[PDB]
Parts: C-alpha cells; structure tokens; sequence
C-alpha cells in the first residue's frame, strides 16, 4: 500500500494523529522535552493516502512523507 | 539606398496614401457647416495629419516598397547616415529611465530592511522617503558603477538554494 | 413591530483603515505573505467570516445596501448628465427616424477622435446602445435644460443615500429584532415600495401622455410643444387634447368608472407609422400593478389582530408523504442572510431573463423597433445578468448550508427528505443529460455526416424530412385565436411574432412574425440540454456540501477549498465553490447559445427592409437550412457576420475590433490559469527570488503564487471576461452596420 | 488627519497618484507634441 | 503512370474507397482521376521522390513494396 | 479489556438515506462502531440526516472506515463519549481496531513498539544508485 515513514525530525506535537481521518498511526515511547512522543505507522491496510497528516506536521522538514504506492478498495475510498 | 529602401519623400505609395487619407477625411468633412464644432474638430485633425506627413520627411527615414516608414535599429547603419534617432538614442533614454526607477526602488527596499516589521512599509509606503529618493536618482550611472566597484551590491552567497 | 437602533455603536475614525484586515484577526496581525492582500480583498465583504455576531452582520448588510444604491444613483445621474451636456438628444428628438443616438464624445489626443461617429444633429460622438434617448422621449423632454436638473436631483439623492447608510451603521445601527420583521419587511416592500411607486408612476404616465401620443407624433417641434407644466394645470389644454378631462373628477368618487376612456385605454399592438407603443396601456398596467401589489401587502397579521402571520401558515401545511413539513423555514430565513439572498437570486435572474424575453418581442418605448441594435444589446445584457444571478443563487444556497445551518432548530422534514435521496436526483439527471446530448447534439453530427456523404435528400431539413415543433405552434395558435374567442375585450394578440401583419417603419420592418421550424426545435433542445447540465452542476454542488459518499467530514473543511488530498486516486474540485466554478462555464455556454440563436433568428427571419413588393430581410433566409448543421453556424452566421468586426478599423467602430482581439487575448490568458497549477509556478518564483537576492532587492513580504482557489478564480474570471467581451464586440459591431 | 495621512499610503495612493501623474504627463506630451515617431536627430 | 509522362497536367492519387455510406454525388465528386471510382489525392510527396531517383513503371513499385514487406518480416 | 462486536443491538430512530450499504458491504466487509450516548439526544449522520439516540450504549455501522472516525471525532468535540471500532471479513472473522490501546492513538499507552520508521535526518536519503531493486517503495531499512 502507501509506504509511510517517520524520521527522527519530530517533536511529538500529537497533531498528525488528531488530524488523520483514518486513525492509521500511533504515538508510543519517545524521549522528548515536554511531551516525549514519536509517531509510527504500525498498519497501512486502511491508509488512503489523503496527505492530511502531512499538512499538520509542523516539522521542517516534514517528519512523515507518504510514498504513493498501489491502489485497492481501501486506498481508492470505494463504498462499492 | 540601404536595404533597397528609398527616402520616404520619393515614395509614390506614401503620397498616394496621404492623398487617400485626405480624401477619406474630406468626404465626411463636407457633411457639416464651417461654424459647428465637428467641423472644427475635423479641421484640426486634418491639420495634424498633414503635419504628421510633413514633419516625418526630415533628416531621412526610409520607406519601402509599401511607402510606410521602416525603423533602422542597427548602430552603424544609423551611423554613417542620419538615422541615430530611429532607435539608437531612445534605447539610451529608456535605459536611463529604467535605471533611475530600479535604483530608486532598490535603495528604498534596502533602507527599509533595517526597521521593525518592514512588511508594513511595503503595504503602507514611506511617502516622504519615496519622494526624497525619487529626486536623487538622476545621477544613478555614477552611483551604480562606483557602488559596483564598492561591492555593496554583491551578496556573499548567503541565500536559500536547493540544488 | 417597532424600531430598535443603538446610538454611536462604532465611532467614526480613520484608524481602522490604517490596519487592513482588521475584520479578520488572522489578517490584522500583518502581511507576511503576498497572499495576505488577496485574502484581504476576497474577505472584506465576507461579513459572516468577520465574526459570528449576526447583529453586526445584518448591520453590515443593511449598510452595504445603501453603499450600493448610492453608486446606482450616481450612475443614473451620470447617464442623465451625459445626455444633457454633450449629446444630440435635441437633434434626435427633432428627427428620430434617421438620426442615431450618441451621448459620448472622445478627446482629441492620438487620433481617438475618429470614434466620434458622424451621427447628425449638428453633433458627432460615440453611438450608444443603452436605450436612454427612447426612454427619455417618453417623458416629454423638449430641451437639454431638463436633464441637468434631473441629474442634480439624482446626485442629491445619492448623497442622501450614502448619508443614510452611514447613519444606520454608525448612528442608528439597528438590532436583529428590526431586521427579522419579515411581516413588516414584506408589507412595506410589497405594499409600499411597490404599490405606492407603481401608483405614482401610473399617475405620471397619465399626465405625460399628451406630448408623446399626440404632439411628438404630429411633427410638432419640441420647442413648439408646450411644456409639461403648461399641460398639467390648464384645464382648457387637457380638455382640448382629451375630452374625458375637465368633467369634474366625478366618476372616480362614486366609482362610476364609465367616462375615463381617453387616458386609460386598452388597445394592444401599434401603428405601423407611429413606430412605438402608447402610454395609456402602460398607465393602465401600472395602475393594475399598484392596486395588486398594494392589496397583496395587506395579507399578514402585524399588530391589530387582523390577518395571519407566516409561522402559522408554514405550520398549517403538511401531507401524507412528507409529514411535519415547513417546521422551521421561517427561522431558516430569519436566521441567515445567505438563505434570503440565495432564495432571492434564485428567481431574480430568471425574471431578468423573462424581462429580456418580454422586451425583445415587446418594445415598450417609442421609436426603437427600427433600432435593431438596442434590442439585441439589452436582451443579451439582461440574459447574462440573469445567468450570473442564477449561478450566484446556486452558490449562496451552499453558502447558507455551510456556515448558517444546523438541522436541530432549523430542522425541517422537507429538507432532510430532499437530502435522503440526494443521489437518485443526480443519477437520473445524469442519465437525462446523456439522453439530451445524444438526442440534441448528435443530430447535428448526423446532419453534417449526411450533407458530407453526398446525400442531401437524407439530411434533416424542412424539405427532406421535417422535424419541427407543434406544441409551441399550438400555444401561438391559442394566442392568435385568443382575440374575440377567448379574449373578447382584447383587440390584438399577445405579440406580433406569430400574427402576421408585417409592421414596417421607414423601410425597416418594425416587427414581423417569427417562424418555428426544425431549426428552432433543435436549438431549443440544445438550450434545454445546456440548462439542465448547468442545473445539474449547481445542485450537485449544493447538495454534496454537508456530506457525501467519499468524505463524510466535509462540512468542517468550509465552503471555499480546492480539494482534500490526492488520496483515493485523486480529489479535485469537490467543494461547492468548484461546482459554482463549473456552473459559471456552463451558464456561459447556455447563455451564449441562446443569444446566438436570438441574434441569427432576428437577423434572418424577422428584420429587414420592406420594398414595394414585400420585405427584403438582412440575410436571404439562411436560418432554414443552416441551423440543422453545426457547420451552418459557421457557414452563414459566424463566418458571414464577422466582416464588420474585422473590417471596422476604417471607421469609428475600430474600438469594437480592438475589444474583440483583446477579449480573445484575455480568454486564452485565462486558459493559462485554468490548465496550470502552482508547483511549477512556485518553483519558477523560487528561481526568480534567487535572481533577486543576488542584488539584494527582494521584498520583505514573502512573494507566493496565487492560491489554488484564487488560481481557479482568476481562470474563470478571465475566461468569462474574454468570452463575454468578444461576443459583446461581435454583436455590437455587427448590428450597427445593418440597422 | 494623522490616520488619514497614514491611510494615504496604500493602493488608493501612489498607484493612483502614481500612474495618474504618468498618464497625465504622457497625454500632455502627446497633446502639445502631436505625433512623434523618431527623435529630432 | 499518369504522372510521369506529363507531370504538370495531372495530380497524384492515394487510394480508393469502398465506403457504402457515400451517395451518388459523392462518387461523382471523388473522381478527379477518371480511370476508377472514388479516390483521394496523394499529399505524401512520394511521386516526386520516387521519379527523381528513377522510376517509370508500376511494377518497379510492386517490387519495392514486396521487398519492404519482406524486410519487415 | 477491548470489547468485541455483539449482534442484535438496537439502532437509533431514523428514516433512511442513499449512502453506502452497497454490494461491497455484503461480500467484502463492513465496519461497526459502538458508543455510550447517555441523555437521549439529537445527532447528525455522516451519510444521511439528523436522528435521535436513546441513553445507554448504542451501536452503528457504515461502509467506509472514515465514516465512523468522523463520528468518533465529533463525539470528542461536544461531550466526552468514547466509541470503538470493529472490522468484518468474508469469513465472518471480526477484528478490533480502534482503539487498540484504549487511549485513543493520539495519546501514548503504557508501552509498545512501533514499526515503519528510521532514525535519520529529513532528507539525506539514498540516491537512485544501488536502488535498482526498488522493492516498490523502499523502507530504506529492512
Ligand atoms: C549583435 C549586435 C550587432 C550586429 C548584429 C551588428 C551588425 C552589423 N554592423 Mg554593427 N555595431 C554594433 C552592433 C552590431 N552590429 C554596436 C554595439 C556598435 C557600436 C560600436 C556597432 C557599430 C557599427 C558600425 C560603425 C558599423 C556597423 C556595421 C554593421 C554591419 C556590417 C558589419 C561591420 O561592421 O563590418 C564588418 C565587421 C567586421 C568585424 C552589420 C550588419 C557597419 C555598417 O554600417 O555596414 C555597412 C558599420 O560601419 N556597426
Ligand atoms: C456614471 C459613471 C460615469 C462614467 C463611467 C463617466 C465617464 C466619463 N465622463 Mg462623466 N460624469 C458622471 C459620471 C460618469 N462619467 C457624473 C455623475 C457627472 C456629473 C457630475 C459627470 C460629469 C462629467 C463631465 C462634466 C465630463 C465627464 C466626462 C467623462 C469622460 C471623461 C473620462 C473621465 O475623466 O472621467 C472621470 C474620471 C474620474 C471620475 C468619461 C468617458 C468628460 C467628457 O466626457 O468630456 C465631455 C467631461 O468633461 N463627466
Ligand atoms: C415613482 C414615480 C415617478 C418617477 C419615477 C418620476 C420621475 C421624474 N419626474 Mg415626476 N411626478 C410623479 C411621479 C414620478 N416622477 C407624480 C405622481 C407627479 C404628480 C405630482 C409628478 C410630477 C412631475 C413634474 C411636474 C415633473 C416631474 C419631473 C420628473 C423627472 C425629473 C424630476 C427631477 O427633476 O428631479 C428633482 C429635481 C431636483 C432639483 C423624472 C425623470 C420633471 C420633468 O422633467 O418632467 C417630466 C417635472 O417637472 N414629475
Ligand atoms: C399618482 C398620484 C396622483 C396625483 C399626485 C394626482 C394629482 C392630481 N390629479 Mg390625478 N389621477 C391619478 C393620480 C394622481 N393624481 C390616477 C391614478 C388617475 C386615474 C384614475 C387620475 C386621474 C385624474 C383625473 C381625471 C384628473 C386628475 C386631476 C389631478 C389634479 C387635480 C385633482 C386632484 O387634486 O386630485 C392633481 C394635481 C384633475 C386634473 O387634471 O386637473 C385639472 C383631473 O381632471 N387626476
Ligand atoms: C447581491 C449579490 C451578492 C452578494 C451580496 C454576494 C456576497 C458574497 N459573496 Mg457572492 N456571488 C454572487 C452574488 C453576490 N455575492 C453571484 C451572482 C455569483 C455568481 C458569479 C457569486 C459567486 C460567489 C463566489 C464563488 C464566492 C462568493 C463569495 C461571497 C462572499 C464574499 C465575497 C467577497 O468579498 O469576495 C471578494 C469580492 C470582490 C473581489 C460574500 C458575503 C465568496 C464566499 O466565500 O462565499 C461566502 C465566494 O468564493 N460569491
Ligand atoms: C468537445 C467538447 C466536449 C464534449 C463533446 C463534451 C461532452 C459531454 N460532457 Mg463536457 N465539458 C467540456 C467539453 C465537452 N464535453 C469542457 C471544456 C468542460 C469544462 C467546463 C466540460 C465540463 C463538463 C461537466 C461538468 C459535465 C460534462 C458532461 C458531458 C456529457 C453530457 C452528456 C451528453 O450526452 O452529452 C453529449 C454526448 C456525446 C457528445 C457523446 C457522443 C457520442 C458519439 C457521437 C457516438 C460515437 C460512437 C461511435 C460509433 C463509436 C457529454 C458526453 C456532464 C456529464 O458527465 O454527464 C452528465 C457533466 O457533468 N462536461
Ligand atoms: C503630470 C500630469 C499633468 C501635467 C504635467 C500637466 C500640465 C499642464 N496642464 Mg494639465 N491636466 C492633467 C494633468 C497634467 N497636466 C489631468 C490629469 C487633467 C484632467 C483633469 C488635466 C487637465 C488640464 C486642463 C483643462 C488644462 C491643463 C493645462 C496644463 C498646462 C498648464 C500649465 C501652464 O501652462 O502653466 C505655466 C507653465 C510654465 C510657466 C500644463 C503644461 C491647461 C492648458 O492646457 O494650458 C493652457 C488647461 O487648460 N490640464
Ligand atoms: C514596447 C512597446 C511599445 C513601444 C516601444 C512603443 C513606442 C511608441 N509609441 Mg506605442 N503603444 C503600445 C506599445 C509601444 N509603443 C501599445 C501596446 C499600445 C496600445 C495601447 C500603444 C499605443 C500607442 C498610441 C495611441 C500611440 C503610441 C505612440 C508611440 C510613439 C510615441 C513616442 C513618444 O511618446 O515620444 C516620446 C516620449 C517621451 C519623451 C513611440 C515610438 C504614439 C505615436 O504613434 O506617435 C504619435 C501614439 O499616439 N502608442
Ligand atoms: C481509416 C481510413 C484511412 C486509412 C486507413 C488511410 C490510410 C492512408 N492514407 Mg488516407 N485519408 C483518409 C482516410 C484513411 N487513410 C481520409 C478520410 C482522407 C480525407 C479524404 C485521407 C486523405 C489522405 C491523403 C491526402 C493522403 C492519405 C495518405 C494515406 C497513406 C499514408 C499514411 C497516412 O497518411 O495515414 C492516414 C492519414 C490520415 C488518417 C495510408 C496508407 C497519403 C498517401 O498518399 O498515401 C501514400 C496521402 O497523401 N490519405
Ligand atoms: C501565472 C500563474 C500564477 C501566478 C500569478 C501571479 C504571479 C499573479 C500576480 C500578478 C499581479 C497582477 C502582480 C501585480 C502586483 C504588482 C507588483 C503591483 C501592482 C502594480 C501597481 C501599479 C498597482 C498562479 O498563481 C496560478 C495558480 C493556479 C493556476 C495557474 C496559475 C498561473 O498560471
Ligand atoms: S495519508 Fe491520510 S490516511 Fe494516510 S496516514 Fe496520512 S492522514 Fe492518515
Ligand atoms: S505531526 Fe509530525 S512533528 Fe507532530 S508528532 Fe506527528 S510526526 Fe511528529
């Protein structure tokens, strides 16, 4: 599906998860300053590739980049 | 004689065009009495049309087989002849005015980079500063060359690139 | 119902101007990007985006209304003053048959004075196709000395209008209780603003019908005509002109309306010599309108237990299928201004187009039927205004549905029932548009193929195989036999477009009956196709705005957004704003087709000059066997009629060709925006900014490319601009050289 | 007065004052000097 | 053959037509040649290039066509 | 304790619509959501209109996964209500997805180990050299 990656450039703002419309990525241990979280993509069978998580990520440069791959029923948002 | 073109007085087509224009003007000029306003308007129009055709034919401008004037833009053909005004001096006049404009705008946009929130000064200009710089740029060739020898216009490679 | 305003709600000061974007706290912080300016411009009027204070929003709207009417009045005053100072209105008035209207004279600078076309009347200038001289002739104006004072009055009224706007915004800002008086707003718009105005204008037309009907149409010079005040007061004059006067005004007290027949007359039609209509018919029509709209504004309970309010009427309308309908539509309207605006613009543009249709075939003025240019101009103008108004109603419907809507208090079973089958409508209208496209456009392909294959006897034609309509012809038959059979007291039919009697004024036929054949059948099917496709676009934009099948969380993204993301194969042009974007293009297409049909019909089968033996039209009846093929529209209409626009450099019509080419230019320029994106442009701006920073001349404000929504906006703007401007130049340079 | 003079640095000023000055100057030069297409010499 | 002799009085022809959709006037309109039915003018410029290199017989063209088919195979 | 799907659950009062529930829902999959909803109230449906909701846990279901995440986020917005998700395949097998941690993936839960990530600065990736395999989209570490 959509190969999603998360680089070390991250602050753990918890925003790319309260913005993702498909609840695809999680945030489990990271050693930060005040919040100490890092994003991760444990599952991708439901990720559509809307690039809504890349808009809210304030990291420069972005912490997450969706490598566009192949399409499916979930990836094409098909109710039929 | 250059490029097979002939001076524009000896052009039968040019005089034929002038006569055509005058006939076309007079045919509808004869519609009004000599006292009304439209008649005076057409009279003045014919005045400056005849003036067009008379004043062009001085110091030499070549008209071709079509009788219309043709500008010579090569320096060297405008020299060795009398055509330096066709387009040779207008080039320098535009260069002067464009310099003037760019110099003033650059010195403005530079002198505003020092104060807090310069963006405001780009939507709410400093009218007195712009007027001052507007009346100080008519020596810009002097300031440009020596500001170039100075080095105060080359940025020492401290800008944003990607490669 | 009462009045409720506040004193000095916002102090008058030039401070809030020094901070552009104050109304948007996001913009007021400062312009750190060049997008700030474009958002300043695109949001200044977005009153419901400034704050959620609907009281302040209603105050802003009620002030912007005066702000618009002030410009309207200054515009009318400018027209009147152009007519007064520099124009041939006296010359036109002494000889309307051949002298052409001109009210704009250019300045002699670079040869532009050639535009001062020789129009006669001892004066030269630019010919005007607005229709002000014919409108002024119906008011007894005899000299230029009156238009000056009329413009003075108009300008004073415009100043007072801006005064009232400032007064009701900064000194008498109302409250939502006053704005939401639907009862008062109706009973004062419907009864007062409409009824009183109609009665006043009818009384005006009654006491001004002396010059136009009798003196102006008797060769009497306007200077010779006694002034209107000399007609109003002197009873001997109005007794000599119309015997029904000086009776004693008795029939109007006892309502014995029997003697008033010289000034309230019902004739219908017009004399093939007088050119125009009569003022008595318009006076009677305006009295009918006054009485009707004055009685209609008295059917609502306001204070004294007389009538019935709107809420009870909405509550007492329910049926088996829907059930509990019209629950909160009164609140729908009283809550949001966008709902009222969309509902208004819904039929406002439609009635504008209906006014166009009622003006082209029913010229309500004297000495303009022979003026073949003003009719086309006004018709096309009003049709494009109506198209824009309809598309704007479609946009404001979704606007209402986005910000000011919640199905809890404004709940209505009607709206939710419409929503619950929001997909069957779209699917069936898709199928119907496919039907019409294969059955209204494919016919032209068949006709071209048959004419090309060398089989003219197989092509669709009024001679080979007829496909003309009869229902419209049956309507024309019911209207033709209406006099003396279904309309006893009537004299003539509804219009001379289906009743023969070729009326001609000075060679030029003022009106000739319009035929309806296979060509009109095909073109009306094309019109229905285009209109249905436009309605499809607009409605599919309006409905799929709160929710959809793909993205459920669509309401939070707002009304004005380009997309959601390249996911699920790609999402582009999903917002209702983009559906309005496409509806603008479809409205362009439909209105253009309709106006070309109008022009070519009027020039082929209607207009012309009458000789001793019949009438010789402009074109040799090229409408019959050219409309049946797409090539015909390029065979005898577009190719043939474009000679003047490209051949007008020798005359005062060269500006028309200049606008022609410039509109082509701006059209392709719009194509530029429509076919490109931002990535390329943003990176090109990046390299240009690099070039700048080498000499230290870049701006402090970050130069960014236009927003995607603004990119599409500029695209559609230039596109419609170029299109409408080219068609304007064509229809306005072609019709001057043939009238 | 102060806020008015500050307002007079935006689009409704030079950009109007400018380009009005320039249109006027060019029109006057083309009016007094009717039809130039080449310099004096 | 009709082109080599008097290359000025004649124009090229490309191919014929078996389209049943044409009417009688169509067969009379696509018959510039006169030796066959409907045809189409040849704008490929092949006659000039084939005659300049030397060719005055249709058999010399059949040979080359067969040769090119063989090299394609 | 992540709760599993329970059939025969009552539904909210609603008339109908034309969204979802197609041939895909019968032979491929359908998603389920359950949530408390006390104080019988009015809500909006993502593929329909407004509806009522009794008090006590109530269960819904739609076609696409986002059609339920939208409702979960809504519930965040107004009143603190805590729904869940479910998956269904052709064999009838059910899978629980949201929230597996029980604490709403936006917040960490005591401890786990994530995948699909690498400790490298943004950029500084590998050039197309030595990437001839290309393995679709490379994880760059596997
Ligand atoms: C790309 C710019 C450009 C081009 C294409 C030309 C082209 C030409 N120039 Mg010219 N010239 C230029 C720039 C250019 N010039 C500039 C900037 C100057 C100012 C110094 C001159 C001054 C100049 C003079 C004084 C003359 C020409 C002449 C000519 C013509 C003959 C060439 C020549 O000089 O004799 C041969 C070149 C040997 C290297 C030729 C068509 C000559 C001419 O008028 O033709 C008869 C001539 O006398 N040019
Ligand atoms: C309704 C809008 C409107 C428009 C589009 C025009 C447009 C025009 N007017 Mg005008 N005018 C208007 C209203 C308008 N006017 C009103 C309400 C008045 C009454 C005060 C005048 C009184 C007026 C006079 C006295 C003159 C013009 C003139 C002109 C022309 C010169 C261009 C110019 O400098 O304009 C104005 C520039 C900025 C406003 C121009 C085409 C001139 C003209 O046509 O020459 C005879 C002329 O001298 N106008
Ligand atoms: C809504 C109805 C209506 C409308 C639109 C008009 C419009 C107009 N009237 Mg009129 N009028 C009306 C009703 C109406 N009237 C009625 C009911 C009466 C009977 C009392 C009059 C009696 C009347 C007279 C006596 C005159 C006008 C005049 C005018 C014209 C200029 C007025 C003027 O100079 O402004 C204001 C000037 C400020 C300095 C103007 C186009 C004048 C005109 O030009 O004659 C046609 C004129 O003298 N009207
Ligand atoms: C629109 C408002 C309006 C106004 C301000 C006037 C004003 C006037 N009308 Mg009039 N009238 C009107 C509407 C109006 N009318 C309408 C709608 C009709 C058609 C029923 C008439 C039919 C009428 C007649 C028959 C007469 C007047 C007459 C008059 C004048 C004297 C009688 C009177 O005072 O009343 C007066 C200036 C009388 C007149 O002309 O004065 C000699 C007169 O004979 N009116
Ligand atoms: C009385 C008529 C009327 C009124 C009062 C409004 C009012 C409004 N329109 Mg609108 N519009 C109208 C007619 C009208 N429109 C018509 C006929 C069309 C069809 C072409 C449109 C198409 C339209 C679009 C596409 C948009 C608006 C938008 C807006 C809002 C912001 C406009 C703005 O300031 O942007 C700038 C003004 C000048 C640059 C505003 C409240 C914008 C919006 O956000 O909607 C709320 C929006 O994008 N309108
Ligand atoms: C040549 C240009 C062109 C053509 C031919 C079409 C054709 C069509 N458009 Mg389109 N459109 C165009 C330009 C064009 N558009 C542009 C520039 C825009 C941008 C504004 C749009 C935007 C647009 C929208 C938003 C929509 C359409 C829709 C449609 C379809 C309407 C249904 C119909 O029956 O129409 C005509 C059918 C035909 C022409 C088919 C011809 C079949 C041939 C003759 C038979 C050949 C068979 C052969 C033997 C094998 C239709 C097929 C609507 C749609 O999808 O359907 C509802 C729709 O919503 N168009
Ligand atoms: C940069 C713009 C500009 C400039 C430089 C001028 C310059 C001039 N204008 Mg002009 N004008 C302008 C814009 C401009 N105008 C505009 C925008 C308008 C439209 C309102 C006018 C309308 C106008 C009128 C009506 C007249 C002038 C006149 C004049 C001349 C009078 C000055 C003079 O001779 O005194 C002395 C100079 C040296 C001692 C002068 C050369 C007058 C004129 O034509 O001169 C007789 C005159 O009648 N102007
Ligand atoms: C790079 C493009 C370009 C260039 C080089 C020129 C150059 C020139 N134009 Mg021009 N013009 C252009 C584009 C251009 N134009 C366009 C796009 C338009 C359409 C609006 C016009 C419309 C136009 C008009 C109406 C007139 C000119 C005139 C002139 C001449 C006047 C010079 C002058 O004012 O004296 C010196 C200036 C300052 C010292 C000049 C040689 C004038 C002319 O023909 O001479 C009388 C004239 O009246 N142009
Ligand atoms: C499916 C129908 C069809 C087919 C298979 C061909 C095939 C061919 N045509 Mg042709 N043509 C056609 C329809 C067709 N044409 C039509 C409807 C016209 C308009 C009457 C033409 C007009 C035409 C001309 C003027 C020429 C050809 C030529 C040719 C040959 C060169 C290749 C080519 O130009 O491709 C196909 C071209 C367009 C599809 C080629 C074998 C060239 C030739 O002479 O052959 C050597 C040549 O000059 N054609
Ligand atoms: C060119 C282009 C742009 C770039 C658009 C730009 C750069 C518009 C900028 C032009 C304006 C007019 C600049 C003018 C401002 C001046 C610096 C100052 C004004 C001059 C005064 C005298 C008023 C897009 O943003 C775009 C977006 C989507 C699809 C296609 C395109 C597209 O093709
Ligand atoms: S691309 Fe969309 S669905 Fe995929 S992880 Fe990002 S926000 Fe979630
Ligand atoms: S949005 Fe970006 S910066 Fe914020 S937690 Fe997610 S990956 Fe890190």
């Amino acid at each position: 599906a959509h190969v999603v990656k998360i680089y070390d450039t991250c602050i753990g703002c918890t925003q790319c998860v309260r913005a993702c419309p498909l609840d695809v990525l999680e945030m489990v241990p990271w050693d930060g300053c005040k919040a100490a979280q890092m994003a991760s993509s444990p599952r991708t069978e439901d990720c559509v590739g809307c690039k809504r998580c890349e808009t809210a990520c304030p990291t420069d440069f972005l912490s997450v980049r969706v490598y566009l791959g192949n399409e499916s029923t979930r990836s094409l948002g098909l109710a039929y | 004689d250059i490029a097979g073109l002939t001076p524009c007085s000896e052009s039968k087509a040019y005089n034929k065009l002038e006569r055509k224009e005058l006939k076309v003007l007079d045919k509808r000029l004869k519609q009004y009495e000599p006292g009304s306003a439209p008649y005076l308007a057409l009279q003045a129009t014919k005045e400056r049309t005849e003036n067009r055709f008379k004043t062009y034919a001085k110091q030499g401008l070549l008209c071709g087989n079509d009788g219309l004037p043709h500008l010579i833009s090569d320096p060297g053909l405008a020299l060795r002849f009398n055509h330096a005004g066709e387009v040779f001096i207008p080039t320098f006049g535009f260069l002067y005015v464009a310099g003037y404009i760019g110099h003033v705008g650059r010195q403005y946009i530079i002198l505003s980079k020092e104060d807090a929130k310069p963006t405001d000064k780009e939507i709410i200009l400093d009218v007195p500063l712009a007027l001052k710089l507007a009346f100080q740029g008519w020596a810009w060739p002097l300031a440009s060359i020596q500001e170039l020898r100075n080095g105060s216009l080359l940025e020492k490679d401290e800008n944003i690139t990607v490669s | 119902v009462k009045i409720a305003v506040d004193r000095n709600p916002v102090e008058t000061n030039f401070e809030k101007w020094a901070k552009p974007g104050h109304f948007s706290r996001a913009l007021a912080k400062g312009p750190n990007t060049t997008t700030w300016i474009w958002n300043l411009h695109a949001d200044a009027h977005d009153f419901d985006n400034h704050t959620s204070d609907l009281e302040e929003i209603s105050r802003k709207v009620f002030s912007a209304h005066f702000g618009q009417l002030g410009i309207i009045l200054i515009w009318l005053s400018g027209m009147y003053f152009h007519g007064a100072r520099f124009s041939n209105y006296e010359g036109w008035l002494s000889d309307p048959t051949h002298i052409k209207p001109s009210a704009q004279v250019v300045w002699p600078i670079v040869g532009q004075e050639i535009l001062n076309g020789d129009v006669g009347g001892g004066f030269q200038g630019i010919q005007i196709t607005s229709g002000f001289f014919q409108l002024w002739r119906a008011s007894g104006i005899t000299s230029e000395l009156q238009l000056y004072s009329t413009a003075i009055g108009g300008l004073v009224l415009a100043a007072a209008c801006f005064f009232a706007g400032w007064f009701h915004y900064h000194k008498a800002a109302p409250k939502l209780e006053w704005f939401q008086n639907v009862e008062s707003m109706l009973n004062h718009h419907l009864a007062g603003l409409l009824g009183l105005g109609s009665l006043a204008w009818a009384g005006h037309q009654i006491h001004v019908s002396l010059p136009v009907n009798k003196l102006l149409d008797a060769g009497v010079d306007p200077k010779e005509i006694p002034l209107p005040h000399e007609f109003l007061l002197n009873q001997s004059i109005i007794a000599d002109l119309y015997p029904s006067f000086s009776k004693g005004l008795a029939p109007f007290f006892t309502l014995n309306w029997a003697e008033y027949s010289d000034f309230l007359t019902f004739k219908g039609g017009l004399n093939p010599v007088t050119g125009g209509l009569w003022l008595s018919d318009t006076a009677h029509h305006h009295l009918a309108i006054a009485v009707l709209f004055l009685v209609a504004g008295h059917q609502y309970r306001t204070n004294w237990g007389i009538g019935h309010s709107i809420k009870d009427i909405l509550e007492s309308h329910k049926g088996p299928f829907t059930g509990n309908g019209h629950a909160g539509l009164y609140e729908i309207l009283t809550t949001s201004w966008h709902a009222q605006l969309a509902i208004n613009l819904a039929l406002f543009g439609s009635l504008s187009i209906i006014v166009a249709h009622h003006m082209y075939a029913m010229p309500p003025y004297p000495y303009l039927a022979t003026d073949y240019g003003t009719q086309l101009s006004l018709f096309t103008h009003h049709m494009w205004i109506g198209g824009f108004c309809v598309v704007g109603a479609g946009a404001h419907a979704a606007i209402f549905m986005v910000r000011d809507y919640d199905p809890t208090n404004n709940y209505n079973n009607l709206l939710d029932r419409v929503i619950r089958h929001r997909d069957a409508i779209i699917s069936h209208l898709n199928w119907v548009s496919i039907f019409l496209g294969f059955h209204s456009f494919g016919l032209y392909i068949h006709n071209d193929t048959m004419s090309a294959l060398g089989r003219p006897q197989d092509m669709f034609s009024d001679t080979a195989i007829q496909l003309q309509p009869v229902f419209a012809q049956w309507i024309q038959n019911t209207h033709f036999t209406a006099p003396q059979l279904t309309a006893p007291n009537a004299l003539a039919a509804t219009s001379l477009t289906w009743g023969g009697d070729v009326v001609a004024v000075g060679g030029k036929v003022a009106m000739m009956p319009i035929a309806l054949g296979t060509s009109d059948f095909l073109v009306h099917h094309i019109h229905a196709f285009t209109i249905h496709v436009t309605v499809l676009i607009l409605l599919k934009g309006v409905l799929f705005a709160r929710s959809s099948r793909l993205i459920p969380d669509k309401a939070n993204l707002g009304f004005r957004f380009p997309c959601d993301g390249p996911g699920r194969g790609g999402t582009c042009q999903v917002s209702a704003w983009d559906h309005v974007f496409l509806g603008l293009f479809w409205m362009y297409n439909s209105l253009s087709i309709v106006i070309f049909h109008f022009s070519w019909k009027m020039q082929s089968d209607v207009w012309g000059t009458v000789t001793d033996s019949g009438v010789s039209h402009i074109t040799g009846g090229n409408f019959a066997q050219s409309a049946n093929t797409i090539n015909g529209w390029l065979r005898d209409f577009l190719w043939a009629q474009s000679s003047q626009v490209i051949q007008s450099y020798g005359s005062a019509l060269s500006a028309y060709g200049l606008m022609f080419l410039g509109a082509h230019f701006v059209w392709a320029f719009s194509l530029m925006f429509l076919f490109s994106g931002r990535g390329y442009w943003q990176e090109l701006i990046e390299s240009i900014v690099w070039a700048h920073n080498k000499l230290r001349v870049a701006p402090s404000i970050q130069p960014r490319a236009l927003s995607i929504t603004q990119g599409r906006a500029v695209g559609v703007a230039h596109y419609l601009l170029g299109g409408i401007a080219t068609t304007w130049s064509f229809f306005l340079a072609r019709i001057i050289a043939v009238g | 007065m102060k806020d008015f003079t500050t307002y007079l640095s935006t689009a409704p000023v030079v950009g109007l004052g400018w380009a009005i000055f320039t249109s006027g100057l060019l029109i006057e030069i083309n009016r007094f000097f009717p039809d130039p297409l080449v310099f004096s010499f | 053959e009709q082109w080599v002799t008097d290359p000025i009085h004649v124009r090229p022809i490309a191919h014929a037509i078996w389209d049943p959709h044409f009417g009688q006037p169509a067969v009379e309109a696509f018959t510039r040649g006169g030796a066959s039915g409907p045809v189409n003018i040849a704008t490929s410029g092949v006659y000039q290039w084939w005659y300049t290199i030397g060719l005055r017989s249709n058999q010399e063209l059949y040979v080359s066509s067969v040769f090119l088919a063989l090299v394609s195979a | 304790k992540q709760p599993e799907l329970d059939p025969d659950t009552p539904s909210p009062i609603f008339g109908g619509s034309t969204g979802g529930l197609l041939r895909k829902a019968q032979v491929e999959e359908f998603y389920v959501i359950t949530w408390e909803s006390p104080k019988e109230q009015i809500f909006e449906m993502p593929t329909g209109g407004a509806a009522i909701m009794r008090k006590g846990p109530n269960l819904l279901k739609f076609a696409r996964k986002e059609q339920c995440m939208a409702l979960t986020t809504q519930l965040r917005s107004k009143f603190r209500q805590t729904p869940c998700f479910y998956r269904v395949y052709a064999d009838g097998k059910v899978q629980y997805l949201h929230p597996k941690d029980g604490v709403y993936p936006e917040k960490v839960n005591a401890g786990r180990v994530g995948v699909n990530q690498n400790m490298r600065s943004i950029g500084k990736n590998v050039d197309p050299i030595k990437v001839v395999k290309f393995t679709g989209s490379e994880p760059f570490e596997i």
